[PDB]
């Protein structure tokens, strides 16, 4: 998954947030089993 | 009645009045102010692919 050669990261968006961050999360998706209230799945 | 408020804050300033297209001359020594950056210079066409 992490491959050799040079892959170029191009910018995304700039924003003037100016706030203090110190810690980060991952935010995944998930669906609703109706049928053990959402679906099982790995990221 | 409308009050308006002006406050400075250390968060960069991101309300600000407008501005001037003006209009863009060629080929002559210009004083050039494009986006913050002045200078003078004659501005020809240009081959490179930004
Ligand atoms: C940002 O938050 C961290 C943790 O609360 C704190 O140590 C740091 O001083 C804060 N930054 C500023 C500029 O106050």
């Amino acid at each position: 998954d992490l491959p050799q050669g040079f892959s170029a990261l191009e910018p995304l968006v700039d924003l003037p947030i100016g706030i203090n961050i110190t810690r980060f999360q991952t935010l995944l998706a998930l669906h609703r089993s109706y049928l053990s209230g959402w679906t099982a799945g790995a990221a | 009645v409308v009050v308006l408020s002006f406050e400075l804050l250390h968060a960069p300033a991101t309300v600000c009045g407008p501005k001037k297209s003006t209009n863009l001359v060629k080929n002559k020594c210009v004083n050039f102010n494009f986006n913050g950056l002045t200078g003078t210079g004659v501005l020809t066409e240009s081959n490179k692919k930004f």
